[PDB]
Parts: structure tokens; sequence; C-alpha cells
């Protein structure tokens, strides 16, 4: 072949860049915020008395 | 703190000011009317204690082989027992800190190993159980258990003697409760009509100083503690 044996496949491909972007890029403030309202709701009912 | 002569004072130089009981030059009580004041001190001192939780105290009792009652009286006491009908005492305290008979309402029981007792848990085999207010009783005395029981504890009572308390250890936000009282019961004493119109006065404003400390809490009345229900509930 003359050239380099590895191969680069992007999942997201970046203009004019080697390294894609992941799934994980653009959910990181949809996780942070839908983790607190699971928080917030198990707490309410866990401190409860029953 | 201040000693009871502080107090004689300060009733002399305030709701008893123009009273006859009173010296002269308004320094003192009366002596023959001492006993009059010292009476009424104890009986406010005591609902101040009850209503609120101030002063909590605690003491230790050992169990004894063959008794299941026992009573917290100062006569079982290692300071104040006496050897001629008592075989051994079980309630251990100091010279200096004879225990009083102050037990006004038990809250927890620990033993010697660390672990929390029931107190009058009907269905507990092993919980303890209070026949009396003052009286605890314990339906298995083991070898070596020894029981420590916290309470709520009551002002010592005041005495004229010399031997006896003469010091009092109350918030200082509460004087003026404590005197209202003493006024009240002075004037309610007496029964002309215009004293009586008087004496409600005080007892009034001694229920509007109460409600006052409560409102804003200045004794830390209240008390929080962090959740443990949702590790034990198993929440996660």
């Amino acid at each position: 072949d003359g050239k380099l044996p590895f191969v680069l496949i992007p999942y997201m491909p970046v203009k004019r860049d080697m390294y894609g972007e992941p799934d994980a890029e653009l959910l990181g403030d949809n996780q942070a915020v839908l983790g607190a309202v699971m928080r917030g709701m198990i707490d309410l009912l866990g401190r409860s008395a029953n | 703190m201040y000693y009871i002569e502080e107090l004689f004072c300060r009733l002399a130089n305030g709701v008893l000011n123009n009273t006859g009981i009173v010296t002269d030059d308004r320094g003192d009580i009366e002596d023959d009317s001492k006993p009059f004041i010292i009476v009424a001190a104890n009986e406010a001192l005591t609902r101040l204690h009850g209503r609120f939780n101030m002063r909590n105290n605690n003491v230790v009792v050992e169990m004894q082989e063959g008794r299941t009652n026992y009573p917290l009286l100062a006569k079982y006491a290692v300071q104040s027992y006496d050897p001629n009908e008592v075989k051994c005492p079980f309630i251990m305290d100091l010279a200096g800190e004879k225990f009083a008979e102050d037990v006004i309402r038990i809250l927890e029981v620990y033993d010697d190993k660390g672990r929390r007792r029931p107190l009058n848990d009907r269905n507990n085999p092993c919980s303890l159980f209070t026949p009396r207010p003052n009286v605890l009783q314990n339906n298995a005395p083991k070898a070596w258990e020894v029981l420590n029981v916290m309470y709520q504890a009551k002002h010592p009572k005041l005495s004229t003697a010399e031997d006896g308390y003469n010091e009092i250890d109350i918030p200082d936000t509460l004087d003026p409760a404590l005197d209202a009282y003493i006024a009240y019961r002075y004037y309610t004493s007496l029964n002309t009509p215009e004293s009586s119109a008087k004496a409600a006065e005080y007892l009034s404003f001694y229920d509007s100083i109460c409600r006052e400390v409560v409102e804003y809490d200045l004794t830390s009345d209240t008390e929080v503690d962090t959740n443990t229900l949702f590790r034990k509930r198993g929440w996660r």
C-alpha cells in the first residue's frame, strides 16, 4: 500500500477534522436535568411518612 | 445563675415593691414571710420546666438480683441510703451531685452495652415498663446489667437552710415569667376584690411571656435531625 495501515471512522464528522463527535456531546445538559427530576420525586416519596 | 437573695431583692424592688411584706429599705422580704415566697418559687419553677424542655439530666441505675421495680428515690441513692433498712443502693451519684429526685418524664434508656431499650412497648418482650412516672420496672435483671436513664428534669428545690440549694439556674429571658407567677400567687392569697383583679393581670402576663418565648424559640426547644428512615426503608 505504501501508506499508514490505520483507518479512521468518525461517527458524526467535524468540518475539516479527524475526530468526530459522539451522541454524548449533545445530551450533556439533558441527562443532568433529567437526573435532578428523578431524584426529587424519590426524595418526596422516600422522606414522607407512610 | 444568682443567689436566692438576689431574687428577694428583685421581688422587693419589683412587683412586690408596694407590699407590706418587704423591709423598710426595700432591700429584702420580711423574714417570717420568706417561706411563703419559697413555696411559690418552687411551684413556679416546676411549671416552667414542664412547658419548656430546658434541663436534660441523666442518672445511672444498677440492676439488683431479685428486684424488678426500681423507684427513683433519694433513699436508694448511694450518698443518701440508710444501711439499716437498705441492703445496698442501686442509684449511683457523687458526693457533690447527690440525687434530688428531680425526675419529670423519662425520655430514653440505654444499657451499659450501648443498646437502646424500648419503653412501654407492650408487644415487645424485652421492653421496659413504667407503672409509675418515677418508677422504673425491669422484668429480667441480668448479672452485670447497668441502665442509664435520660429524662427531663426539674430545677432542684430551693431551701433557706444553709445545706440546701440557694441558687437559681434558668434562662434570663424567663425571669419576668417567674416574677409574674410569684406575684399572681401573692395577690391571689389576699381575698380583697381589688387584689383579685390585679392577680389576674400578672397571670395573663405570665402566660403571654411564655408564648412569646415559644413563638421566637429563644430556648432552642425545637429540635430536628437528619432523616434515617430513607436508608432503613430501602429507598436507596
